[PDB]
Parts: structure tokens; sequence; C-alpha cells
């Protein structure tokens, strides 16, 4: 007889078994009595919101009730309604269900009482699932990365809600650790009075003290190897797999600053008796590590006035590390010598840790980086200044530097005098790993622990505290999957590592939080690792090594063309050249070229009266081979050109002319002006050239309210151009090459001073970031403008040819100087707009 | 208005280059050391140069790798990606339709297969060549699903017939 859970506006029908009805209502009657009563469309935090989730409610009411053989029975009644073919793969139903738009959209309605309860009542989890995801190992790898301090203010509460769902997977863990911890714990006392009883605080909010005592180093760090432990043991438990096993699905493992400790304990585990043990090891070293870190140099009272001029000038409270971003590593050693020429060598500012080119941090006291960053402030320009009207190689740095927290001055001489104290109680006490199975990658040198003649303890005790952090040595990866078990989730170690690993195939995955999906999909959540299926649980990392790298064709008449996703389009070369007014008005420079079988528009300055422009046309199209297809590039500046070549342009069209491009000149129309170009006048693609990071803002406004129709992007980065908008080539593209990508019809090709093969090959190929430490970073095409001038179809007078022919280049870096004098034989020179130009220096110009 | 002269030079006073002014790259200008050759051969030298150098990087010099297609472009600049379910062909194939599978986007892709053929480039394109003329294609209106029909492809895609029931006759 079927039964039917009723709340509110929902309910949940399920078939039960006959000769259960009785016993099985006796539990309805106890479980409306806790609900709480509807209010404004289950807007409590305990209210159900789907019925998924009152089922869920249901299943977990009844584990607290001694009354069993109805419990498992509950359980695979909900696998078989809920979980198809995927009846251990809750975890992405649970993050489908905010995809459901009954289910008002929120995360807190779905992790708890779906996830808590589930778990709460499953029996043991001891079944090994499909694993075949590391059985192709020439085509998946696994590398386990763990966090380090202050990669969030208020870690806390991770392990809060981590308990709160996750009691029945680590009960039994971090009691022990617990045990172990309040051993240890008189041996350090008279430095935190306030007790280091995790299980009396977890249990009772109120007997756990404030966050300044939380977040010191000497309680955070047992409690952060608490985190990244419970996170691995979730991990091997979810799966039912034996942390010994899953160690063998994975390739190689290291740390963060902190997180190294975890990366050596990770594979000393075979058992989970053994992994128990080494994790009760592994906690009594981190309490050393804190209480001597703090004894050796203790943090002493700050003033108000340091940290209120600080926080007023954007920072946070100032702290033993000084992170500055968006500057070199030349630039940042050089700026911390002159800092520290006013300062001894005990409040010396040094290197600590490199979280990439562009963003590190610095150790040292704390009033020795606010005078670090005073200089800073001073050297530095505000966010607002507006960088865009003034020559890139004489703008001001910009830079955004603040305090992290954390409470003890890591990788630098200040705690270089602990560490033999430290070492000291590694020989008072257990402390000792055994035999490494998996290779683990040193933070400093880069090296495996198995070839070392010294002890591991004894080794990363000196890393931890004095060895500097050269952080993408030690994550110099060979893999495709990286998982990361520790603190932060968004705001940790992940997505920034991320970040230095965007393109090289490696796949990102959150093991911390459970709040799947992101816009992007720049990484996953827990979900991926713990997916069953056989092709479908992996989901693969940009690899723009590979996937965006060019490829090749040969042709039926024995000719070889190059495939791209530029030259596809085009069916020929992904070379284009762009519309120039002086240049591409000839008919015959475009019209002798087409002929060869490459792509150029042309340009409508040339032409001044729509009869012109058709007259042009006509005579292009009457010499062309029939099939090929013109573009027009076009000029926003002036509405007379737009109002004379838009309807031009519509009934070109509606007759049928291979117009078959619009390339629009300086500035990036409006979303409504740019909706009819794209649905109206018959386009296979539309040039929208850029000249600046608003503008490409701009046109991906434009993009994503037409997810059908290609644009081409064609950023000029004003190198080589007639009316160069002056802006750096890579800047405004290295910081939103990834935010054009998310684009199923986005096209991006580059100009400003191509000529070759050998100059434009990076970019096609995208190892021109390399330069700039960043993944490679693939071009759909290239643009030229001054490279075909001095060719045979060009009308351009052959001695202006020439006068450009002897008229040599400008390396690139210096292509900014060219405000002063002929670098190059080529200066700039203001328009009568304001608009800078390029021209040849002559004495004219 | 100073753009033209550089163009033509013979108007301008006494035919002096260095009266007028010419835009020109300072980045690109030592790329150009040749002059009075063709387009053609230019773009072609950057074309055969990244034929070299892609060979030369991971297809160790062997041009037999190279995943040769029929016709080169087509359906999107990416690999043709339609929905990879309904992308099917094979030997003897008939299309039932009913009011359970039509639309029009699926249909065409439906229609026109897996492999880049003459069917597969005449269904899918956009547009159709009339002398020099790019003009909508036909195929799209005439292969509108309806009701009680059928699409005949068999023989690996040699010919393809659609049938209606005209007065109640297939
Ligand atoms: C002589 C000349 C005229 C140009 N005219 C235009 C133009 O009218 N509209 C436009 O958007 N870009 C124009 N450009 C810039 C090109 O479109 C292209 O963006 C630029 O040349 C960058 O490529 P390059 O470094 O090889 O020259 C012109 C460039 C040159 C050299």
């Amino acid at each position: 007889r079927p039964f039917q859970l009723t709340h509110g506006s929902i309910e949940h029908t399920l078939l039960v078994p006959n000769d259960l009805f009785f016993n099985y209502s006796q539990l309805k009657d106890e479980f409306i009595k806790t609900l709480p009563e509807p209010t404004e469309g289950f807007a409590g935090d305990d209210e159900p919101s789907s019925p998924a989730e009152l089922y869920g409610k249901f299943i977990g009411f009844i584990s607290n009730a001694q009354f069993p053989q109805i419990v498992e029975l509950s359980l695979k009644d909900f696998e078989s309604r809920f979980l198809d073919n995927n009846n251990d793969n809750i975890h992405s139903f649970a993050v489908k269900l905010l995809d459901d738009e009954t289910y008002p959209t929120t995360i807190a309605k779905v992790k708890e009482n779906i996830v808590k309860n589930y778990y709460k009542a499953v029996k043991s989890i001891n079944k090994v699932e499909s694993n075949l995801l590391y059985h192709c190992k020439h085509d998946a790898k696994l590398v386990a990365i763990f966090g380090g301090q202050g990669n969030t203010d208020d870690y806390f509460e991770e392990l809060r809600e981590l308990y709160t769902l996750y009691q029945g997977l680590i009960e039994d863990l971090l009691v022990s650790i617990a045990e172990k911890l309040n051993q240890l714990h008189p041996s350090f006392d008279k430095i935190y009075t306030q007790g280091l009883n995790i299980l009396s605080w977890l249990k009772h909010p109120e007997t756990t003290p404030d966050q300044d005592y939380l977040l010191s180093v000497p309680v955070s760090c047992p409690v952060i190897c608490v985190i990244q432990l419970c996170h691995y043991t979730i991990t091997c438990k979810v799966l039912g797999l034996t942390p010994g096993e899953f160690r063998n699905s994975l390739k190689w493992s290291t740390g963060h600053s902190q997180g190294l400790v975890t990366a050596v304990t990770i594979a000393a585990s075979d058992s989970w008796d053994s992994f128990l043990k080494n994790s009760l090891t592994a906690v009594s070293l981190l309490l050393f590590i804190g209480s001597r870190c703090l004894s050796t140099y203790p943090r002493t009272s700050l003033p108000p006035t340091m940290l209120q001029d600080s926080l007023d000038n954007g920072e946070g409270r100032p702290s033993p590390m000084l992170s500055v971003r968006d500057l070199s590593i030349k630039q940042v050693e050089k700026f911390i010598e002159q800092t520290n020429s006013h300062l001894p060598r005990e409040k010396h500012i040094a290197i600590s840790l490199i979280n990439g080119a562009r963003n590190l941090v610095l150790s040292g006291p704390p009033e020795s980086l606010y005078g670090f960053n005073l200089n800073l402030r001073n050297q530095k320009a505000p966010m607002g200044l507006d960088q865009s009207r003034v020559p890139f190689s004489e703008r001001k740095l910009k830079c955004s530097n603040r305090f992290l927290p954390i409470f003890a001055p890591f990788h630098s001489h200040l705690l270089a005098d602990a560490t033999e104290l430290i070492l000291d109680d590694v020989k008072e006490h257990g402390l000792s790993f055994e035999g490494l199975k998996i290779p683990v990658y040193d933070t400093f040198d880069g090296s495996d622990f198995q070839a070392l003649k010294e002890p591991i303890i004894d080794r990363v005790v000196k890393l931890i505290t004095e060895l500097p952090v050269h952080w993408e040595e030690a994550t110099n990866h060979k893999a495709t999957h990286i998982l990361d078990f520790g603190p932060g989730g968004v705001s940790g170690l992940g997505v920034l590592t991320h970040r230095n690993k965007e393109g090289t195939g490696a796949r990102i995955i959150l093991a911390g939080t459970l709040d799947s999906n992101p816009i992007d999909d720049e990484y996953g959540f827990k979900h991926e690792i713990f997916q069953t299926s056989a092709d479908k649980a992996i989901k693969w990392a940009p690899d723009w090594l590979k996937e965006l790298r060019p490829t090749l064709v040969k042709n039926s008449e024995g000719k070889i063309y190059v495939k791209t996703k530029f030259s596809q389009l085009l069916g020929r070369a992904p070379l284009m050249v762009a519309g120039m007014t002086p240049t591409t008005v000839n008919t015959d420079i475009v019209s002798a070229s087409l002929n060869a079988g490459y792509h150029i528009e042309l340009a409508g300055g040339g032409y001044f009266s729509p009869v012109m422009m058709t007259r042009a046309i006509d005579d292009i199209v009457s010499r062309i081979k029939p099939g090929y297809g013109l573009g027009i590039n076009l000029i926003y500046v002036n509405p007379f050109m737009l109002q004379w070549g838009i309807p031009l342009i519509k009934d070109l069209r509606e007759k049928g002319y291979p117009i078959q491009s619009l390339t629009i000149g300086a500035g990036v129309p409006s979303i409504e002006v740019a909706t009819e170009y794209i649905e109206d006048l018959g386009l296979t693609h539309l040039g929208l050239k850029p000249g600046s990071v608003d503008a490409i803002s701009q046109v991906i406004a434009i993009a994503k309210a037409h997810p059908t129709f290609p644009i081409v992007l064609q950023w000029t980065g004003g190198r080589g151009g007639g009316h160069h908008s002056f802006e750096d080539f890579h800047q405004p593209i290295i910081q939103m090459y990834s935010k054009i990508r998310r684009c199923s019809n986005i096209v991006l090709v580059a100009g400003s001073g191509f000529g070759s093969d050998e100059d434009t090959y990076p970019y096609l190929s995208g190892y021109w970031s390399e330069k700039f430490n960043y993944p490679p970073m693939p071009f759909d095409g290239v643009l030229f403008g001054s490279r075909v001038m001095t060719s045979k179809e060009s009308h351009t007078s052959l001695a202006a040819k020439k006068l450009i022919v002897e008229c040599k280049g400008v390396p690139d870096q210096q292509w900014e100087q060219t405000y002063k004098k002929p670098t190059g034989g080529i200066i700039t020179v203001r328009s009568e707009m304001g608009e800078p130009i390029h021209k040849i220096a002559t004495r004219g110009v | 208005d100073s753009l033209w002269q550089s163009e033509d030079l013979e108007s301008v006073v006494d035919e002096d280059v260095q009266r007028t002014c010419i835009l020109h790259g300072p980045v690109a200008s030592q790329y150009t050391s040749k002059v009075d050759e063709p387009i053609g051969d230019i773009l072609n030298s950057i074309h055969e140069g990244h034929i070299a150098r892609l060979i030369k990087e991971e297809y160790a010099g062997d041009e037999s790798k190279i995943p040769v297609v029929e016709y080169f472009g087509g359906k999107k600049p990416a690999s043709v990606s339609a929905t990879s379910v309904n992308i099917i062909d094979g030997n003897q194939v008939v299309y039932e339709i009913d009011s359970e599978l039509p639309n029009k986007q699926e249909w065409l892709d439906l229609l026109a297969g897996t492999e880049l053929n003459w069917l597969q480039a005449f269904i899918s394109t956009d547009r159709i060549v009339q002398g020099s003329k790019h003009v909508s294609n036909p195929l799209h209106d005439i292969l509108t699903p309806a009701k009680h029909s059928k699409v005949t492809i068999d023989k690996k895609t040699k010919k393809l017939t659609a049938f209606e029931n005209i007065k109640g006759d297939l």
C-alpha cells in the first residue's frame, strides 16, 4: 500500500511493503511533530523544500530511533527512486538538485538533510566502486595537494560542518586524534591556557574561545592537520577504498608550507590502523611546531595606530607575512633590499614564499613590513587612476599588498633558531616515519624523499621554518588531475595553483567544499572524485598544448592546409589581412590575393558613397574565383560612414553578394547596435576589434547576448596599426583570455606587429605566455596589416615601398618609445581627433 | 585627409616621399624587407612556415599522421560537433518521422551524418553559391520535418530520398 509523506505544499509517494505499514506509520506520527511550520516558500533552514529533502529528513529521523529492518530498506528505496545507476554517487544528485527551478537555488538546503542523513543512516560503505578512472595510467593521473596556513580567515567552521555532516565517517578518528592532543597538551602550558579540546568545542559551541585565540599557529596547526586528515579519510571512505590502495591510484603528492607533513604522512599509511597511527604521530609534531614557533618568536602587542592605518589603506591586519601582488620576482627582490637598507638583520625582509610570477609573500617583523608597504604605496598608483590614456611603458606599477591570517613568521631566518629545539622534541617522542611509497616532490629542492640520507621529519621542520618556498618548483607536475583536501576551498591554495596550471592539462578538483557548479567550471568540486561512470566520471581540463593546438590537412589535389579554429571557418589559411583605409581599398589587393586563397577585408574609409563601394565590390567579385567571399572593414568613429554603409551591407546581402565579414573599426558598438548586425544582415562572422580592456568586456557582453553567431575579436595591441590604441599587447589579454574563452562562438585573433611565421607561431600555439609565466594561451588567428603594404598588389607608391624597406623595424619592448624619436623610422603623431597615429618618420611627418 | 598621398605619389608636389606620410608599424617593419612581391607569396611563406614548424614539433616529420578531411570547413571553426548521439550514418538507413522526433536543426544534422562527405556538406552548409552569389541553402527549407514522411540514405550516403504521403500514398 502506497505511503505518502506530506509537508506544506510538497508530498512524496513511495511503495512500502504491506506488512510494515503499521510500524512504518508510527515513525510518521513522530516525524510531523519535529518540523517547523511552513513559512513563505519553505525558507526555513530546517524546512524541506523538495520531495528528496523531505524523504531525506524522514530517513534521518528514523536513524535516532532504535528500530532496524526499515532503515536499510528505506536506504535502498531512496537509492532506487532517486539514484539511477549511480546509487553511490549522491554528491552528483545533491548538486543536480540545485539546477531544478522548483527548489530555491541555495546550497544550505541541499548539502545537509540529504547528504548528512544519507551517511548517518548508511551501512558499511566497504564497496569498491568503478575505480577505472586511474586504470588507464597513460591517460589519467592523480596528484593530491595539501593547503597551508592562512588560506582563509575562519577555517574552524570548515571542521565544524565536516563533523556536522560526516560524523559517521570521522567519529572514531577525531576522538582518537584529540586523545593524543590532550595527552600532549599539559607539557606546553602557560602559553595557551584556553585549552585544546576539539571534541568539547565541537559538541558545545559555547566552549570554543574567540577566533583571535583559535587562528593562532599553535592551535591551528593541529586543527588544519585534522582537517586534511578528515578530508582524506572521507575521500577513502565514501568510495569504500582502503587508504593504502587509494594511494596506489595516486602518482605523487606534495603540500603547501604547512601541508608537507600531511603530504609525506599520506604514503606511510597502508591500513586503517596504520593510517590512524601515522596521523597520531603527525598531529603530535604540529603541536611542537606551533608551541615552539610561538615561544621562540612571541608576537607582542601591536599599537592600534599602525593596524588602523593599514586597514584604512585597504590592507589587512598586520601580520608576519606581507603579500605583494602583480609584480615580478626581480622587482620584489629589488624593493626589499632597498627597504632593508634602513633595517638591521634582526628585522630583515627577505623572499619568503612565491605563489607565482606576480604574487609573492615577504617575511619579517610587522613594523618592518609596514615600512615596506609604506614605500610600496609611495611607488604605486590607485586602482581608479585609468591607466589607459598614458602609454604603458611610462605608467606606474599597480599592486595590492596586505597581510595574511597567520601568527608566525615562517620561511625566513627568524625561526632558524627554533628548528634545533624542534628536532629535540622529535627525539623526545616516537616521531618517526617509515618507508615512502609514492614520490613526494620537495617544496624547495623539488626532489624525492625516498633518496634521502637524512630522516624526513627533521628536514621538513627545517623546510617549513627556514628554507624559502619556490612553490612552482615543487609542483612541476606530470599529471592531469589535482585534488586539494586542505582548508580554504575557493579562498585557498587550490585556485591560485589552478591559475598557474590553467592550460597545462591539470584538472583542479576541489575536495574542500561541495557547492558546484561555478559559472565557468574552472575547477571541479567534491562530486568529481566520487563519480562512478565509465567515461563520464572524468571531467577533463583545458589542455591548451593539445586541445587548441593547430593541426594540418591534405587536399585532393596534393596541397596541404592548416586546420585551426579560424582556418576551418575560413576554409583557408588562418592568416587574414586587416582592413586599411589607405591600403585595402584597392580592388586588386583584395581580388588578386583571394585568387591565391587567403582572407582579406576591404576598408570602407577609401570609399565615400555607397555607389563607390558597390562599384568596387562588383569589380572584386567579377575577377575573384566564383564562390569566395570578402569582408568589409567599417569604421565606427564617423557616423556618416556607418549610415551609408550599414544600409548598403543589408541590401547587398539581401541581393546575395559574397560580402562575408564586417570588421568594425576603432570603437566597439553598443549591444543594441551590434544586435541587428548579427541577426538581420546575414554574415558568417562579425569582426569587432576592441582596443582596451573595457572594450573587451563590452565585446564579451556582445558575445553573451548572441550565443550562436561567431565573433572574431581581432584584438590589436596598438603596436603596428595606423590609429594605434596605445596599450600593451599582452597585459589586457593576459588577465582576460580565460574570460573570453567562456564562449562557444568567440574567435580570438591578434595583430599589432606580425610579419612572419616565427613571430606568429607562439601566439597561435599559445607559448607566448612563457615569458610572462602563464599557461599556453592559444590564438585562433593572426591578422596582418603593415607587412602586406610592400606587396605587388598594393597600389602604394613604389618609392614609399622602398622607403619602408630601408626603414628598419623596432624590437617589441621598445615599440612604445616611438613618442620621441624616429624609432626604426616610425613615430607617433597626433591626429585631428587626438588619436595617436604610427607614421613613417619623414620630413612631412 | 592626409592618407591618400602615400598611395598616389605622382600627384603630390614633386613626387617626394618625404613630404607624404605613410602609416606603418614599428614592430612589423623589420619583417618587411622584400619589395614588390605578391601578397599571396607572403601569406604562403607564413603558411608553409607554420606547416614546417607544426610538423617538426609533434608529427615527427611525417605527414601521413595528419588527419585528412575531404572538404575543409563548413560546420563551425571547431571540428564538426552536432548532437553527437544523433550524428550517425549506416549502409541501410531509413528515417521514420513522427511528432516525437522532429526538430529543425537536429533533423538537418541527422540527415547530414558523420563523415564530411558531399551529402554532409550539401545539407549542412548555410549558403549556396549561384555563380559567385552567396544565397540561402534551399535544402534547409525543403528538408523541413513533416508528419508521416520518410528519408532514405541507403548505401553509405550515395543518395538521399525524401518521401511524403501524397494523397495518402508515400
Ligand atoms: C596603413 C594602415 C592603415 C590602417 N587603417 C585601419 C583602419 O582604417 N581601421 C582599423 O581598424 N585599422 C586600421 N589599421 C590597423 C590594422 O587594421 C591592424 O590592426 C594593424 O595594422 C596591426 O597590424 P600590424 O602591426 O601588422 O600593422 C591600419 C594599419 C595600417 C598600417
